[PDB]
């Protein structure tokens, strides 16, 4: 399945080199250039703790932290000349780990904290405040497929982006404006993880005050 | 062809006109938060998270819009 | 990614995670606590010697 | 009425004092009454006879010259 | 055919223009809700609770045009 | 066929485009409670009861409008 | 069968888009008369009744829409 | 036939999309009636003649509206 | 028959959409008319005739669109 | 027949939706002057013509469209 | 026959509708030149080169417009 | 002649009436400019090349628009 | 023919109207940020880059539009 297996195998590579590299440059140097830049994740990191602060600190720290790196292995392909069947169902295997672990996110707090031991009886007096089940029902329903919903949707929007860029660059015999385009949807690009780091950081601040 | 024709047209209708009501909200949000700092600039890492929570909510009305755009042309 | 390129693409990065908190989380964590601490014990001294 | 902190003052005389839990004054640009609980502001008022329930609703007109309050 | 290409069109129309009008509304209800808070920080913890409730309203409104597409294109 | 087809266009017509008026106009009622309890804060008991009559009133227009579409979906 | 279809693509057009301007205006009007109460809390019994006279001018325009409508549906 | 079909989507068209001119400007008079008032409610009778001259101008633009509709439909 | 249909149709859609433009435009003026009024009373007599001049200008652009409404029902 | 059944839908769709933009525009303007009146009596002779200059180039874009609309019907 | 009917369509459409954009734009430009010389007379020769600049810039668009039209019914 | 009698309605469609939103916004922008240096005129050469920034980025929506019209009409 | 004249149909609806919304939306916050500037002339340096984010959320509801429109004139 070289267009499809082909694909999971590329976003795979990607998540290794995350797990690795961290680790690895970690140990070293930084040193001081990285040094500093590693203030600038680690502690903005904390600042954007305090919201949410120290429930999944050390659970959600690490891991929007994983989450730039990771989502860096896009801007690789959109960097690449700045033919696919890596990148494709890679993308689409992105949005799929990323949503689907959304989507197990909520269940996360939800056991990790009540939250979920308090989230089946979500319905409550709320159910009954608003007395009607259907607004509590619709409401909640509406939450649980929406976080997914959000979540997968900024992924596929942001896999998807790559995708058109990358036709307007290829297919035109002028390079100047795929150039232009490209040089814009790189900024386009860098904002995009960085707006997903924040994403997840909403969700998350979202699950310390949901509920 | 009739009804793909319609596929088309539909998708034109929904995509463009519904979305309009984004780009002018995202727009009235910003103002807001660009007003609101300029009178009390203390006030920025308050009212920052509720421009980024406003306009998320704003766009995906549009996003809505698109959705049905997309399934008619694809789906 | 007809089928299970997919899931080997997340895999990757869920073990991706675990791999850092075990060894970059000691490696990364403690690594970059040297600054810290550090810069947090110099200013320290100073104040307290200067008050005393 | 009587409100909490509350005097009608000049360095010249203090006019009143104590708390009035409701006035009415007619704002130099608008309508002017007191009640507890809005905000801090300030203003100016046109001159005249300024009716405000005062503690143990005491209520008075209180002529104005008008003045920033 | 007719009645198909009926469906695909009036999904579009029903979809994408009613829409506009709570992108428009939450981003009025966002732009109070920082201008307010901007003007007078402390009252922040009574007018976000109006703000959601607002919002939610207003998205109700949407939701009715969205509701109607899905029943054109599916049901 | 012609018939039905037009019930589904004109369901399309009427439930999205005037559900849009209340979208806007429930909002513009909640960001007027936000700013006058913003402003004063003391007044709001007296303006609460004053928004929800309101937004009543406005969202009354659009369930006409989602009224019509329905007795042209299913009547 | 065409004048049928007519009739009820008419119903639709007439109903929906006509209301939006109530959902509108009812709504400016209850912003304006909380926004004023707000700022002169004292004036509220001289300006709601105002409000009332001005919603019930503003909701007769759809009820004409509505007029209409209910006539190309039924008569 | 198709004359008498052209009537009834004719009366939908101009009764419903006009009207709405008037339900928004109806409430643009009495908003600022209501603001006016709050500001200086020593000038309400001077004001309030002129909201009612105000609406019934408004008013008149959709009577127009209105008259057209009813001419197609009856006429 | 179709030129007649036509003719049914266009009365209806330059009847009614322009002629919101001054159902809107004829109210914005009377609000700045009490605005104007409410802040300075003794600005009545100078102002008074500014706005029926402007009333009429904008009243005319409508009647324009009626003219053309009126030609094609009965030219 | 059907281009002069083209013809008179294509005047009314010229004629009546474009004249409401100098409908809003004539009334924008006289509400800046009689604002600006209001607030400074004495600068009347200097923005009085400059409302004139603006209400005529806001007037000439409907002159445009009513243009285009009788080019249609009589040309 | 078809493809005449389509232009004197075509050329109602992109005439008119646009053309309000400017409508409006012109006289929100000259409705600025007017409050803001009322509020401070002095800086009359500094912003009324700005009205000139800015009018023609939003004149342009429908102008815009107005070319299409013009392909259409003459090119 | 269905397909060229669609590409001369389209290119009306999209020339016109997404121009209009640069019309206003190009307004909206030179109102701001006017509005800000009469009320500081110091400010006058920081906020000037904000405005043409703004003005051409307003610009460039009716202008892709404009792009798409002249695809149809030409390409 | 009849899928190919409904593409280019299409592609005129989806371009041009929804666009108009970030030519308004784009023109509001380049105003909020003049106007902000004007007010307070030292946060200009903290909100200029928040005109900039909010500029470019507002053309990407545009952008998904055109987007439409290319895919339904080149797909």
């Amino acid at each position: 399945m070289f267009f499809s297996v082909v694909l999971g195998l590329l976003f795979l590579v990607l998540f290794r080199s995350v797990a690795k590299k961290a680790t690895s440059g970690v140990p070293g140097k930084f040193q001081t250039a990285i040094e500093l830049v590693i203030g600038f994740v680690n502690g903005s990191v904390k600042d954007m703790y305090h919201g949410k602060s120290k429930l999944i600190a050390p659970l959600a720290l690490t891991i929007f932290v994983w989450v730039f790196l990771m989502n860096l292995m896009d801007l690789l392909p959109i960097d690449l000349l700045p033919r696919v069947v890596p990148s494709a169902d890679v993308n689409v295997t992105l949005s799929m780990a990323l949503g689907v672990f959304i989507l197990i996110l909520f269940y996360s707090i939800k056991m990790k904290g009540i939250g979920g031991f308090t989230k089946e009886l979500t319905l409550q007096p709320f159910n009954h405040w608003a007395f009607i089940p259907v607004n509590l029902i619709l409401e909640g329903v509406s939450l649980l497929s929406k976080p997914v919903s959000l979540g997968l949707r900024l992924f596929g929007n942001m896999y998807a982006g790559e995708l058109i860029f990358i036709l307007i660059a290829g297919l035109l015999p002028w390079w100047s404006q795929w150039i232009l385009n490209v040089p814009w949807a790189i900024f386009h690009i860098l904002i995009i993880t960085l707006q997903a780091f924040i994403f997840m950081v909403l969700t998350i601040v979202y699950l310390s005050m949901a509920s | 062809n009739l009804n793909m024709d319609l596929l088309y047209m539909a998708a034109a209708v929904m995509m463009g006109l519904a979305a309009i009501g984004a780009a002018i909200g995202i727009g009235i949000l910003g103002g807001k938060f660009l007003e609101g700092a300029a009178r009390q600039p203390d006030l920025i890492p308050l009212l920052r998270t509720q421009f980024f929570i406003v306009m998320g909510l704003v766009d995906a009305i549009p996003m809505i819009a698109v959705g049905l755009g997309l399934y008619v042309m694809f789906a | 990614n007809l089928n299970a390129t997919i899931l080997g693409q997340a895999i990757a990065f869920v073990l991706f995670v675990l791999f850092a908190m075990k060894y970059v989380w000691p490696p990364l964590m403690a690594a970059i606590e040297k600054r810290q601490k550090e810069i947090a014990d110099g200013l320290a001294s100073a104040e307290r010697a200067h008050k005393d | 009425a009587m409100t909490y902190h509350l005097d009608v003052v000049s360095a010249e005389q203090q006019m009143f004092s104590g708390l009035v839990e409701k006035i009415q004054v007619t704002g130099s640009e608008g309508e002017l009454g007191i009640y507890p609980g809005h905000a801090p502001l300030l203003t100016a008022i046109k001159p005249g006879m300024i009716r405000i329930v005062k503690q143990h609703g005491h209520e008075e007109f209180i002529y104005l010259s008008g003045g920033i309050l």
